[PDB]
Order: C-alpha cells, then sequence, then structure tokens
C-alpha cells in the first residue's frame, strides 16, 4: 500500500505546488500586471510607493494617517504587526495622552475632540486609509502651510476617497499617499 | 450602529446560504461515490497512473491512509524550512530555520493550525511559502473533509466494513474542489490588489525621503487557499490585516464567505446524502443561532470600547486599536467571531486589543471545540460528537435507547465519543497550566494583570482546537513554547481524529432501523435548543473558572 | 519547585490515570 | 409478593445507616470513580484540618473540617440510598425464603396412583422423582404432573388466593413448589433438582449479591466519569492560574469544589435507580431473569399474543354435540368418546364428560379395545382412536377436511355451514370423522379474560402493536379479536411459523415483545426481546421467556413497559439535573475562592451571600442534602405519561433542566440565610 501513498503525495505536491501557483501567477500577472505588482506610484524612474502600503508623514503641509507599530520605525513593511497592547494597560493610556497632546499643539484651529482613529494604531502598521472626517479635521493646518482654502482641500480629499459597493461591509477611506502626492503637485 | 451591524449580519448569512447549497450538492456526490460531471475520463486515466484502484478500506486502513499521508507532509516540510536556504526563489537569502521554529511550524500547517510564531517577510522564501505551507494548506483541509466523508458514509451505509478509498477522496477533494475554487478566488484577489509575483524586494523612496523595502511573493495563490481551507496561515505577520493580503473590503467579504464556505456546504451535503435536508438545516440553525448571538456581543462590546478614550480627548470610545480603517470596528468584530467560531484563524485585527468581552466570545468559541460551523470537515464531526452526546441524554429522558438517524448508540460509541471530546480541553487546561508554573511560558507574556494570563490562555485553546488566531504579544518564538504548542496541535489534531474514525467503524456494520410513532424526531426547534444547550453547557462550565481569572477579571477591573 | 507543588501533581495524575482506566474498563466499574 | 412495605420503615433506614458506615471502605468505594473522587476529597480535607490544628500548616482547621465533615457526610449520604434500595430489595427476598417447605414427600415406588409411599423429606427428591400428594398438603417440589387432577391454591408465590387448576396431559400440568394443593390429589413427577428451583430464580431476582450493570449504565457511567475528568482538570488547574495574579486558592476551597462541580447527585444515586427498578417489578408480580431486559421493553414497537392460555383462560370445555345430517346426537357421542377415553387435554376430557350426562354409555377402557390412540400435536391439529378396521380421528377443521381429502370424501355442506356458526360466537369447532365419513361438529367454550379490551386500549396509546397469534380457526379467531381489542390477529398459526413472524418483525429492526403459555411457544420465547411467561404455563416456556408473570395477565407488559422507561427517565433526568445544577455552584463559589485574589469578581455573588467561608460552605451542604432529598424520586422514579417522545422530552427539560438550574440558587440561599442567622458564619 506504499505506491498509492506515495503516488497521491507527490502528485498532489506538484499540483498545489507547482501548477496552482504557476497558473495563478502566469493568468494574474496577464489581466492585473499593475495590481500583481504591487500598485507601485512610479514618477520618472523611482518608486515612489505603493498605493495600498501606507507612509510616515511628519511635516505640516502632508495629511498624517494613523499611527504604525511597527518594529524599527514606523510604516515599516518588513516588519508588519500591531501594538497587541490591552485595553487595561497602562502603557496604551500613555501612548493615546501622548498622541492627543502632539495632534491638539499641531492643529490649533481644530476641534479639541481628536478623532480616535488618529490616536489608535492600525492591526498592520501599514495603514495607508482614514475616514474623510479624519482626514477634514486636519484641513486648517493643511490649509494655512500650503497656502490653500478649505474648498479645494475638500474637493482633493473627496477625489481620493472610496467606499465599497454597500455601506456595512466597509468604511469609507481615503488614500492618504496618493492624495499627499496630488498635494506635491498641487502646490507645484 | 446596530442596524448597521445586523445588515451586515443578515447580508453575510444570506450570500453564504446562497453559495453553500450548490457545492453542498456537488460534496454530496463525492460522499456518494459519483464522480463529478466531466471528470469521469480524466479519473479513470489519473488513477490507473497513480495506482489507485478505488479499493474499499475498513476504517483502520482509511485511517492509516490519512495518518500515513500527513506524517509523509509533516516530514517533507520539516525539511524543507531546515534546508531552505540551499532551495531556490530565495531572493533574500534567508538562511535555514532553526530545530524548534521548524517544528512548530511543520507541524502547525500539518494539522491545519497555521499558528505562526515568526513573520514571514522577513522569515521564509518564496519556496517555502509556496511549495511548503500552500502544499499543507491544500492537503490539511482534504484530510479533514475526507474523514468526514468516511463518518457520512458510516450512517448512510447498512451493514457494511467499508467506508470508501481514502486516496480517491483525496484527490477528488483537492482537484475538483480546493484547487478551482481557490483559483478563482485567487484571481479576484490579485484584481482588487493582492500580490501574486515573484519578484524581489521592492526598494521605496517614500515622499518624506525614508525609505520602505517593499515584500513580494505569490501572496495571492496562498490567500485563497488560507481562507476556504480554514487555514488562516497568512503570507506576513499581520495576517488578513496587511494590504497586501486583503486589500478591499470587497476582499474582505469573500474571505468571510470563505471561510464558512465548505462547513456550510457539508451541513447541507450530510442532508442530501441521509435522504433527509431537515438534519442538515437542523445543524445549520444550531451552529447559526449561537453564532448570531456571538457576533452581536463581540459588536456591542467593541462599540463601547475603551472607556478611557473620551477622558483622554478623543472624540469617540470605539475601540479602533488594532483595527484597519478600511473594515471598521463592525467588520472587524464579525472577523474575530467567523475566525474563530471556525477553525481558520485569519486575523484582520489584533484580537490581543480587544475589550476584555471583546476577546473572550472568541477566545471561549476556540474553547468549546470549534464546533459553529467549526473547521473544514473537522466542525462537523466536531459536532457530531455532541450530537451523540444530545441524543444519549434525550433517549434517556423519553426511556428509550439512543438513536440518531436510525442506528443505535452503543456503549463503544459512548466510549470513543467521550475520549474524543476530552482531548482538547484536557490540553487547553493542562498546556496552559504548565506555561503558567514555569518562567519561560510566564516571560512571553507582554501585557499586566489577568489580560496577561488571558495571553497564555488564548495561545493554548487556539493550538490545540488547530485555530492558529493568536494575542499577538506573547512571545512565543522561543523552544518552550515552539515544543508546548507543537504537541498541542499534534495530539489536537490526530487525537481526535483516530476515536472519530473508530466511531465511523463501529457506526457503518450497524443497519439503520425505520422511524416508529415513538421514535424522536431530531430536527426541529426543541432539538435545536437541546442541541445548543448541550454544546454550551458543557463547553461553559469548563472553562469558567479560566475564564474568570482572565477576561471576566479584566472586565470587571 | 515546592514540595507542596509535586506532590499536588502526582496526585491529580493519579486520579486522572484511575479516571481513565475507569472509562476504558467502564463494564468492570 | 406485590404487598409494598413502606419507603422509610424505621427498622430498615436504622440498618442502612448502619451499612452506609460500613461501605465508607475504600474498597467499596473504588468500584464508583465518580463517589471515589468524594472519599478521596474528604480524607485530603480531613488531612489538611488535622495538620492546620497541629499548627504544621497555616490555615483555618475549623473551615476545613466543616468541608470536611459535609463531604463525609456526602459520601454517607450517597451509600445510605444504595443501602436503602438493597436494604428494601433484600426484605423482599427474605420474604421469599420464609416460604414453607412441607419436608413431607411421599414418595411412590412407581407411577401409578394408589401405590405404597415412603416418608422422604423433600430435599432429597430429584429429577426424575415421582411424588404423591393428598388434599391439604404443599407440594414438594416443582415438577410436571403425570396423572390426576385438582385445584392448586398459589398464594404463597403468586400472592392471590384464586385457586388454579392442574392436570396432566396439557399445559396445567407444570406445577411449583410451595403451593397448596386443594381438592382430590396429584401426582407429580420432579423436573428440577435443588438448587434449581423456580423460588430460587424469584430469590437470585432481588438478592442482587453481584448485580450485573445494563449496558445504558455503563454507557452513562462513561459520561459521568467523563465530566468527572473534565472537573478535576478545571479545578487542578485552577492552582497554578491564581498563583500568578495573587495568593493561590487554598487546596480545601478547591476540593470543595470539585465535589460541587462533578455530578455527585446522579453517581450517588445511580446504583439505587437500579435496585429500586428491580424491586418495582418484584411488587407488579413479574419475575424477570436480568434488569437488561427490563429495559428493553422501552422500545417496544409489537407485541404478539397466544390466545388459548394467554388471552383467554383455557380449559376450553365442550357445549354441544352438533351432528351431521343422517347422524343422530347418540352416534356423534359415541365416536367423540373414543378418541378422547385417553385424551389428557383439558378439551379431551371434556369431550368425555359431556357426553356421559347426554347418554350414559358404558365406560370403555383402551386395554379393554386393544386399541392404540393417537396423541393431539400441535403440528397434526387432530387425535384420535384407530381401533380394529375402525377409525376415528377429530381435530381442527383444516386438518379433518385436508385428512378427508386425501382419504377419499367431501365435506358435507350443512357440515361446512355449522362450522361456521359455531366458530362465529367464539368456540373453537373440532370435527370429528370415523374413517372416511364426516358424524359431526363439537363446539368447545372458551372464556376470555375479563378486563383485557380496556388495557389493550392502553397498549394502542402507547404506540405498541397488539396481534394474537393462534393455531385455531381463521372463523373463531376474528371473533375472539374482536372481543379483546388487539388490532391485528393471525390464525392456523403453526408453532413454526409464530417463530417466522417474530424473525420478519426483527428483521426490519423492530423488538418484539411475545406472551405465551403454552409449551409450543418455548421456541418462539426465547427469540422475542421481551418474553414473558404466564405463571399458569408449562415449565418450557418459563424458563425460555425472559420474565414470568405471577398473575397471569395477558396485558402485563404495560408494567413491564412502566418501570422499564422510569429507569431510563429517572437515570437521564437525573444526570441533567445534576449538570444543571454547576451553574449555581459556579456563582457561589467562583465569588469566593477569589475575593482576596480578585476582589472585582465579588460582582457575581448575584445570590448575595454573606461570607466567602459561608458561601463555599452554603455550595458543599447543598451538594450533600441534594442527594437526601431526592431519595424519594430515585427509588419511585420519574413518573411514566403516555406522551409523544417531543412531550415527554419538552416536560423532562422542563422539570429537570430548567429545575436544576433554579433549584440551588434558592436551596444555596436558604442555607446561607440559616447559617447567618445562627451565627455559625
Ligand atoms: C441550560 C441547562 C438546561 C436548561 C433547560 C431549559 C428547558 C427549556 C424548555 C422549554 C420548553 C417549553 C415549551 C413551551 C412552549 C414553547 C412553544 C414553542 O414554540 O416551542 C417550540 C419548540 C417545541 O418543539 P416541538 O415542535 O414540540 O418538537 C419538535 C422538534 N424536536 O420548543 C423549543 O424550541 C424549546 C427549546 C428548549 C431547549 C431546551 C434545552 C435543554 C438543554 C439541556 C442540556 C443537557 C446537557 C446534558 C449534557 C450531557
Ligand atoms: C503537559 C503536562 C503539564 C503538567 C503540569 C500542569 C498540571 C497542573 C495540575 C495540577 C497541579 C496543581 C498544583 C498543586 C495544588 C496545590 C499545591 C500546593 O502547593 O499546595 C500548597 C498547600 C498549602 O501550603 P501553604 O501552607 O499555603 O504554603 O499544601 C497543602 O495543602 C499540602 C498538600 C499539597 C497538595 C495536595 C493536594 C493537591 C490538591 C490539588 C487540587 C485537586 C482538587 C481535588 C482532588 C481530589
Ligand atoms: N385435544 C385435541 N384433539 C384434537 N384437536 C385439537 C385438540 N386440541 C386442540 N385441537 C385443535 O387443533 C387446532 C390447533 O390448536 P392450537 O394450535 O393449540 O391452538 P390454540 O393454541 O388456540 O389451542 C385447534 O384449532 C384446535 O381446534
Ligand atoms: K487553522
Ligand atoms: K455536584
Ligand atoms: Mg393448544
Ligand atoms: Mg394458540
Amino acid at each position: 500500500g506504499l505506491r498509492p501513498a506515495l503516488s497521491t503525495f507527490i502528485f498532489l505536491l506538484l499540483i498545489t505546488g507547482g501548477v496552482y501557483p504557476l497558473l495563478t501567477t502566469v493568468l494574474g500577472q496577464w489581466w492585473f500586471p499593475w495590481q500583481a505588482n504591487g500598485s507601485l506610484i512610479r514618477e520618472g524612474d523611482t518608486v515612489r510607493g505603493s498605493a495600498l502600503i501606507g507612509q510616515n508623514f511628519t511635516g505640516n503641509g502632508y495629511f498624517h494617517g494613523r499611527p504604525s507599530a511597527t518594529a524599527e520605525m514606523p510604516y515599516n513593511p518588513q516588519a508588519s504587526g500591531g501594538s497587541n497592547l490591552a485595553v487595561s494597560n497602562p502603557e496604551l493610556d500613555k501612548l493615546i495622552a501622548a498622541r492627543v497632546a502632539a495632534l491638539r499643539a499641531a492643529n490649533p484651529d481644530a476641534s479639541a475632540s481628536v478623532p480616535v482613529e488618529l490616536v489608535t494604531a492600525s492591526a498592520s502598521g501599514l495603514d495607508n486609509n482614514i475616514t474623510p472626517q479624519a482626514a477634514a479635521w486636519q484641513i486648517p493646518r493643511v490649509a494655512k502651510a500650503r497656502n490653500l482654502s478649505v474648498e479645494q482641500l475638500t474637493q482633493l480629499i473627496a477625489k481620493y476617497s472610496q467606499q465599497p459597493l454597500v455601506k456595512y461591509i466597509g468604511q469609507p477611506v481615503v488614500n492618504i499617499v496618493e492624495l499627499n502626492l496630488a498635494l506635491d503637485k498641487l502646490d507645484e | 450602529m446596530a442596524a448597521q451591524g445586523f445588515l451586515l449580519i443578515a447580508t453575510f448569512l444570506l450570500v453564504l446560504m446562497v453559495l453553500a447549497r450548490p457545492l453542498g450538492s456537488g460534496l454530496a456526490r463525492l460522499i456518494n461515490d459519483i464522480p463529478l460531471p466531466g471528470t469521469t475520463g480524466v479519473e479513470r486515466v489519473l488513477f490507473r497512473a497513480l495506482g489507485v484502484s478505488d479499493r474499499e478500506m475498513n476504517w483502520k486502513q482509511y485511517l492509516c491512509a490519512i495518518l500515513g499521508l500527513n506524517m509523509l507532509g509533516l516530514a517533507v516540510l520539516f525539511f524543507m524550512l531546515l534546508g531552505q536556504h540551499y532551495l531556490p526563489l530565495n531572493p533574500q537569502q534567508l538562511p535555514g530555520l532553526s530545530w524548534d521554529l521548524a517544528l512548530n511550524t511543520a507541524v502547525s500547517f500539518v494539522t491545519n493550525t497555521n499558528w505562526q510564531s515568526y513573520s514571514g517577510e522577513t522569515t521564509l522564501s518564496y519556496f517555502s511559502q509556496m511549495a511548503g505551507l500552500t502544499v499543507q494548506n491544500f492537503l490539511s483541509a482534504a484530510s479533514g473533509i475526507a474523514v468526514i466523508f468516511a463518518l457520512i458514509r458510516a450512517f448512510t451505509r447498512q451493514s457494511m466494513s467499508t467506508l470508501g478509498n481514502a486516496w480517491v477522496d483525496l484527490l477528488r477533494i483537492t482537484l475538483w474542489v480546493l484547487v478551482p475554487v481557490a483559483l478563482l478566488i485567487a484571481l479576484f484577489f490579485i484584481q482588487q490588489g493582492a500580490l501574486q509575483n515573484f519578484l524581489p524586494y521592492q526598494a521605496v523612496n517614500t515622499v518624506e525621503g525614508a525609505q520602505q523595502l517593499l515584500p513580494m511573493g505569490p501572496v495571492a495563490s496562498q490567500e485563497a487557499i488560507k481562507m476556504l481551507g480554514t487555514n488562516g496561515g497568512g503570507f506576513f505577520n499581520a495576517n488578513s490585516s496587511h494590504p497586501f493580503e486583503n486589500p478591499t473590503a470587497l476582499t474582505n467579504f469573500v474571505q468571510m464567505l470563505a471561510i464558512f464556505l465548505i462547513p456550510t456546504a457539508l451541513c447541507f451535503a450530510f442532508g442530501e446524502v441521509m435522504g433527509d435536508r431537515r438534519q442538515g438545516r437542523m445543524l445549520l440553525w444550531a451552529m447559526s443561532v449561537i453564532f448570531v448571538i456571538c457576533v452581536g456581543v463581540v459588536m456591542w462590546a467593541e462599540v463601547q470600547g475603551n472607556p478611557h478614550l473620551l477622558a483622554l480627548g478623543t472624540d469617540s470610545s470605539i475601540n479602533m486599536e488594532g483595527k484597519e480603517s478600511r473594515f471598521g470596528v463592525l467588520v472587524s468584530s464579525l472577523f474575530a467571531v467567523v475566525t474563530t467560531a471556525a477553525s481558520c484563524g485569519a486575523v484582520i485585527a489584533m484580537h490581543d486589543s480587544f475589550t476584555a468581552l471583546g476577546g473572550m466570545v472568541p477566545m471561549w468559541l476556540m474553547q468549546i471545540g470549534e464546533v459553529v460551523f467549526g473547521g473544514v470537515g473537522s466542525g462537523l464531526y466536531g459536532m457530531m460528537l455532541f450530537v451523540l452526546l444530545a441524543v444519549f441524554i434525550a433517549g434517556l429522558m423519553i426511556g428509550r435507547t439512543p438513536e440518531y438517524l436510525g442506528k443505535k448508540i452503543d456503549v463503544r460509541e459512548m466510549k470513543l465519543t467521550a475520549l474524543a471530546i476530552l482531548v482538547t480541553p484536557t490540553l487547553v487546561l493542562m498546556g496552559a497550566a504548565l506555561a503558567m508554573m514555569t518562567d519561560a511560558g510566564r516571560s512571553a507574556m507582554l501585557n499586566p494583570g489577568p489580560h496577561g494570563f488571558s495571553e497564555v490562555l488564548y495561545a493554548v485553546s487556539s493550538a490545540a482546537n488547530n485555530n492558529g488566531s493568536a494575542f499577538a504579544g506573547l512571545s512565543a518564538n522561543s523552544p518552550f513554547w515552539n515544543c508546548l504548542l507543537a504537541f498541542c496541535m499534534f495530539v489536537g489534531r490526530f487525537g481526535v481524529i483516530i476515536p472519530v474514525m473508530a466511531i465511523a467503524g463501529s457506526l457503518v456494520s450497524k443497519k439503520s432501523q425505520a422511524a416508529s410513532s415513538g421514535t424522536l424526531p431530531t430536527h426541529g426547534p426543541l432539538f435545536v435548543g437541546l442541541l445548543i444547550g448541550t454544546v454550551l453547557l458543557v463547553g461553559a462550565l469548563t472553562f469558567i473558572p479560566a475564564l474568570a481569572l482572565g477576561p471576566v477579571a479584566e472586565y470587571l477591573s | 519547585m515546592s514540595a507542596g507543588v509535586i506532590t499536588g501533581v502526582l496526585l491529580v495524575f493519579l486520579l486522572l490515570g484511575y479516571l481513565v482506566y475507569a472509562l476504558i474498563n467502564a463494564e468492570a466499574f | 409478593s406485590r404487598k409494598q412495605l413502606a419507603l422509610f420503615e424505621p427498622t430498615l433506614v436504622v440498618q442502612a445507616l448502619k451499612e452506609a458506615v460500613k461501605k465508607l471502605n475504600p474498597q467499596a468505594q473504588w468500584r464508583n470513580p465518580v463517589m471515589f473522587i468524594v472519599w478521596i476529597g474528604s480524607l485530603l480535607t480531613t488531612c489538611i484540618s488535622i495538620a492546620m490544628a497541629s499548627g504544621a500548616m497555616p490555615g483555618n482547621a475549623l473551615f476545613s473540617a466543616a468541608i470536611s465533615g459535609w463531604l463525609w457526610i456526602t459520601v454517607l449520604f450517597a451509600n445510605f440510598a444504595e443501602a436503602l434500595a438493597e436494604g428494601r430489595s433484600k426484605a423482599q427476598a427474605n420474604s421469599l425464603k420464609g416460604v414453607k417447605k412441607t419436608a413431607f414427600a411421599r414418595k411412590l415406588r412407581e407411577p401409578k396412583y394408589g401405590a405404597a409411599a415412603d416418608k422422604v423429606p423433600a430435599d432429597q427428591l430429584r429429577k426424575g422423582d415421582i411424588v404423591l400428594v393428598e388434599a391439604g398438603d404443599i407440594i414438594p417440589c416443582d415438577g410436571e404432573v403425570i396423572e390426576g387432577g385438582a385445584s392448586v391454591d398459589e398464594s404463597a408465590i403468586t400472592g392471590e388466593s384464586a385457586p388454579v387448576i392442574r392436570e396432566s396431559g396439557g399445559d396445567f400440568a407444570s406445577v411449583t413448589g410451595g403451593t397448596r394443593i386443594l381438592s382430590d390429589w396429584l401426582v407429580i413427577e420432579c423436573s428440577v433438582n435443588p438448587g434449581e428451583t423456580f423460588l430460587d430464580r424469584m430469590i437470585a431476582m432481588v438478592e442482587g449479591a453481584q448485580r450485573r450493570k445494563t449496558p445504558n449504565e455503563i454507557a452513562l457511567t462513561i459520561l459521568l466519569i467523563a465530566l468527572t475528568i473534565v472537573f478535576l482538570l478545571a479545578t487542578a488547574t485552577l492552582w497554578p492560574f491564581s498563583a500568578w495574579g495573587g495568593n493561590a486558592v487554598s487546596v480545601t476551597v478547591l476540593v470543595a469544589l470539585l465535589v460541587c462541580l462533578i455530578p455527585t447527585t446522579i453517581g450517588g444515586l445511580l446504583s439505587a435507580i437500579g435496585v429500586a427498578g428491580m424491586s418495582r417489578m418484584l411488587g407488579a408480580n413479574v419475575i424477570a431473569t436480568s434488569g437488561r431486559a427490563v429495559e428493553a421493553a422501552g422500545d417496544v414497537d409489537v407485541l404478539l399474543l397466544d390466545k388459548t392460555g394467554t388471552i383467554t383462560l383455557g380449559n376450553r370445555q365442550a357445549s354441544e354435540f352438533i351432528p351431521a345430517q343422517g347422524v343422530d346426537e347418540k352416534t356423534l357421542a359415541d365416536a367423540a368418546q373414543l378418541a378422547s377415553l385417553a385424551d389428557e387435554t383439558p378439551e379431551g376430557r371434556s369431550i368425555v364428560i359431556l357426553a356421559k350426562q347426554r347418554f350414559n354409555l358404558r365406560e370403555r377402557d383402551v386395554q379393554s379395545l386393544h386399541a392404540t390412540f393417537v396423541p393431539f400435536t400441535a403440528q397434526s391439529r387432530m387425535s384420535g382412536i384407530n381401533i380394529d378396521n375402525r377409525m376415528i380421528r377429530k381435530g381442527s377443521v383444516d386438518a379433518i377436511r385436508r385428512h378427508v381429502e386425501a382419504n377419499g370424501g367431501h365435506f358435507p355442506t350443512d357440515v361446512d355451514q355449522k362450522v361456521d356458526q359455531v366458530a362465529r360466537q367464539g368456540a373453537t369447532p373440532l370435527v370429528v370423522v370415523e374413517g372416511s365419513r364426516v358424524l359431526g361438529v363439537i363446539a368447545l367454550k372458551d372464556i376470555v379474560k375479563g378486563g383485557i379490551k380496556e388495557r389493550f386500549a392502553q397498549l394502542r396509546k402507547m404506540g405498541i402493536k397488539t396481534v394474537m397469534i393462534t393455531g385455531d380457526n381463521r372463523l373463531t379467531a376474528a371473533a375472539i379479536a374482536a372481543e379483546a381489542g388487539v388490532d391485528d390477529f393471525l390464525a392456523e398459526a403453526t408453532p413454526e411459523a409464530k417463530l417466522a413472524l417474530i424473525r420478519q418483525y426483527q428483521a426490519e429492526g423492530r423488538l418484539v415483545a411475545m406472551t405465551g403459555d403454552g409449551t409450543n411457544d418455548a421456541p418462539a420465547l426465547a427469540q422475542a426481546d421481551v418474553a414473558v411467561a404466564m405463571n399458569s404455563g408449562t415449565q418450557a416456556a418459563k424458563e425460555a421467556g425472559n420474565m414470568v408473570d405471577l398473575d397471569s395477565n395477558p396485558t402485563k407488559l404495560i408494567e413491564v413497559v412502566h418501570i422499564g422507561k422510569q429507569m431510563l427517565m429517572t437515570r437521564g433526568s437525573l444526570t441533567t439535573f445534576s449538570i444543571a445544577n454547576d451553574v449555581a455552584k459556579y456563582f457561589a463559589i467562583i465569588p469566593a475562592a477569589f475575593a482576596a485574589t480578585y476582589p472585582q469578581l465579588n460582582a457575581l455573588n448575584i445570590m448575595c451571600l454573606h461570607s466567602p467561608d459561608s458561601a463555599i460552605l452554603s455550595a458543599v451542604i447543598f451538594n450533600a442534602l441534594i442527594i437526601v432529598f431526592l431519595i424519594p424520586l430515585a427509588l419511585k422514579g420519574v413518573s411514566y405519561k403516555p406522551l409523544t417522545a417531543s412531550a415527554m422530552l419538552r416536560r423532562n427539560l422542563w422539570i429537570y433542566g430548567l429545575g436544576g438550574l433554579l433549584v440551588p440558587f434558592i436551596g444555596i440561599k436558604v442555607i446561607d440565610l440559616l447559617l447567618t442567622v445562627c451565627g455559625l458564619v
């Protein structure tokens, strides 16, 4: 009974490990080359990032995303993960208070009630998305830094805002990297 | 908020039932040894080439075939991880894994657990992910579905000593069900933004001027079988929260459907094979009622979230910590229940950052034996163990011999059912206790207080139940944790399969008795409530003391 | 390890073994 | 037999407490794994309390001695229920050994009545010994009557003083020792050596020295052991779990928690349900070989009943001599007498007796005619005398017609009409033929037992189909089936056909209940799963069948179904009650156990118990007291009602499922309040 056991395992290993992925790769690269290669954003000959991977924005003229609890530096794709901090852990309260104070000082013309997503780290540390209301909270800081009005920033946020097919399977989000990249072209 | 949550649950269940019914009919053909249309010609040539003659085998031979194939896969995967540096498709010269990490990873994927104490982007090569992990994602899932095929055949066969051919079942399940469905799911994932390539890591010059290195690899092909087979092993450390693995909410909705697709279709196939669709609907009703309540509690708990957020200066108290913006709190709550009621283990949110009550329900769902839709095949025969207890108690309370589907339940079945039910809780309590009495186990905690104990309890419960999800704050990449969880995963998987196969062997030789006037029906609200009560009461009473010292203490503090 | 922990582990192990043996041979029990 | 004593006789309650103390030995407790854990925990807490009293170990010695004392009460209460059931069982067994043996056996040198008898004590009698008895004496040993016929009083065994008829050559030949012969005399040939008497069958029924566990009890024990294993793991691992969050939970509390969690209520009462159910069989005048056959009566769907001897009283007496055309009544009696001169069957004797008053014929004897006799046989269905030249035969209509056709001749038209007429009311027609000439028919009147119609209605409501199997004529069987209330019948059934019917019913997987009285039913009684033999039948049927009914009631299966289902229902209901009792135990002990390690857990003290020490004590006290409070339920059993399966389960889940969730909450609260009032806590 050794021949059926060896032949079934070897054949299934070849199909699932050398035929199924090869067919998926060939069909994926033929039909959706851009998404299969990382949805890279390119200007000239240099890759500026991926449309799905968030970046660490710290300037005053840039929209800021959610905190990233990556190992070495914030928004590190080589170490993806969350903070895994419990509700009862006092270290989480210390981090939130620091983020609330930092956001409050950097946004003196906004409401004192900071949006919750801007003080909480994501589950992956590479979140490129914030809600439109979270992005609109940063408008007065970005508008003054970039010498823009509220009307143009709301239209630019809406241009880079995506919504799901139905309202209960997902949240409306804003592509931070794409919005910030377009913010550089508008200033140019 | 409540209306949005109700609509999300109703839409998920309605779409799942629509898709699972046609799949149940296809699975019924495989159970009845009827080849799918258009595959008769290919099967005849392939079976002869592989030396499979469709010879009927008893439960001992059927179990040995499953055990032999799993052991062969365990050895191949273990040595593949060790000699990974000598294998191709390694753009980053990652060295071979250590003995404890390789052993834990090889056992984890063979046992359909996919517990991961590493980060894939800096640990495993493309060859290891593709030829080592994805292969076991297909094989481990097919092994579980093959076992439930034998158990279902035992009920529907009269005075027979054989339960079909295991090699034929494994080939038919993988080639005609797992592979084609995963291919369609993977292609849909690629269109939405999932990775499918073999390029080296890509350097990124960010807008601010920092450096980002983007990992690559055939993510989408692994992702589809990871979801469909209730495997849960993520390509990257972030698992399903990673944008490269689950880019959009559309892919997330499909991921949840793929988790419950085969387990739901098996219940539909169970009714069709037995000739009474009410039996299959009874199992779904008991599973759905528990599942629906569990989602609502987690959704409610996460909506309240952190009470300190409002005082610290936020506009809302919703627990967005360890959650993705594109999914939201409600979707994250539903995924946590789906991935823990089932044996998938994939996470779109960090369960360690969940609220005390929000994380207790997923932990308790694993602890009850993974019977709320369970894993692929494992959930059905896991629920069959509780069904046998339910008919035994119901038969006694009506003064009749215990019976299910016309087959008498004897002492031998109760002996095996009791042993099978006792396997997983024994490992959870003994394994968690051993960690708490050792410095190595205790030092792995990240959070203090009762939540710290919850990290240890969650890890052992997930490994013993072959779930794979984790309170990721725990540092399990140690020889003690790698060996302890490997033992729990191995015993928790094959220690239930052996008694279940013995149950099928004893039941197949019996002859079903026609229902009389006094026969107790096994369908309807009364039996659904009894089955739900049997599952909940047994599961709760076992783990109340452990949960009291963990999430319950955290919630009340 | 404390001397009370050791004597508390064997006692549980003996009781579990006795109950497991009783379950396997429930006809005699 | 059938005279109940009490539930708590003072003579046996005090004797049950003495046996419960001697059941504390570890050898006795080793065979009950659930109660052995409580026994081990009681010793562990006793030793711990001794160490605290001596100062070797810090803690509260009084609290440990209070938990240990009630733990010893729990094992004593479980052994008291078992002793009470066994004590009541041996009381019935002692009542039967009390039957007087005359020891005055008049053994006969030769079988014929009238020989010299030598004084021999009863104990020396063995198989094959002929013993002569006279009116007013006691039958020495069980045997088959070989000659003579007289009334017998069986009030010693059956408990009823109504006389029965015992005579040789028929189904009334079987007799049992200890009964009192009433009227004339009998000549009994002993059939069983001492040690195999029917009385010994009844004793071994309730003695219960080494009781054999039924498969249902074994299957229930597996689940009870599995629950004990899972609760032992969930309690032992609690110590390292609590040791990390603060001070470890005390061993005494953990032992108290384990006892309250393990199914002590059903485990301590399981050995008392089986003995009590077997004792209720004796009170119903049913002698069952084993409890396994009793539990099989809860699944029977069809009941097979014999006509003559079981449904009817038997002893068919001829009523009128209906002659054929061209034959006078005087000629009919002469042929009838010849075929019944040596016929010892009850029908044969009635034929001879009825002819005497009608026509005072001279009493011919068999040796005077120098002829042989054909004995009646179930297969042949005919009997007669083959005298010189002339041939006289009688038997069933079908048997006679087939014999007549083979020899030659045709049944007269009037005779066929007469057969139908006498079979319409219920009398069995006997056709007597002289050579190849039909002489007439004889009507044998029979008496149907009273009250059988309503009892059969109860069986119909219970989902049990009643079928009357008999070898008699079809026309008379229908008039008896409609006079008894059975569902269907099967007439002209040979003894090999009744066995085939049972196998045919068993082929589909159903359970067949068969009751019979005659000797030809012995093969069909050993095949049915549930077999009940009348006490007025033969000894072969009594041993072949599973159970023996002392009241000779054809509808005695109703009582067997009651107790058989009661034992299963009591085990299931108590098991559900015990498991559901753990919910309140968790709400009473868990907040108390970790009152210092986790003060926030006190929010789960929904019962608002006074003290953490009083909370644990109240749970332990309730755990012990619930066993004693459910003793009458275990002895009497869960009440049976003729409901559907989905309605019986619903009612049992409402009384013991929901009731088991709520009773401990009230019980623990009341005990805690009483302790606070008395100042103990
Ligand atoms: C939690 C502790 C135990 C708790 C016990 C609580 C008892 C609750 C009982 C309620 C019944 C009252 C009826 C009142 C009227 C109801 C009207 C109605 O619509 O009822 C619809 C159906 C009728 O179904 P049917 O058409 O008659 O039957 C045809 C279908 N078989 O009842 C239902 O759904 C009722 C569902 C009841 C579920 C009970 C679960 C018991 C669990 C026991 C666990 C045992 C563990 C053993 C472990 C070894
Ligand atoms: N002593 C007898 N002599 C001749 N025929 C008899 C005698 N006793 C019974 N029979 C007839 O033989 C047939 C078979 O009887 P049996 O199978 O014993 O039926 P039952 O059990 O109702 O007596 C009956 O129909 C009856 O009429
Ligand atoms: K898994
Ligand atoms: K108890
Ligand atoms: Mg007869
Ligand atoms: Mg008869």
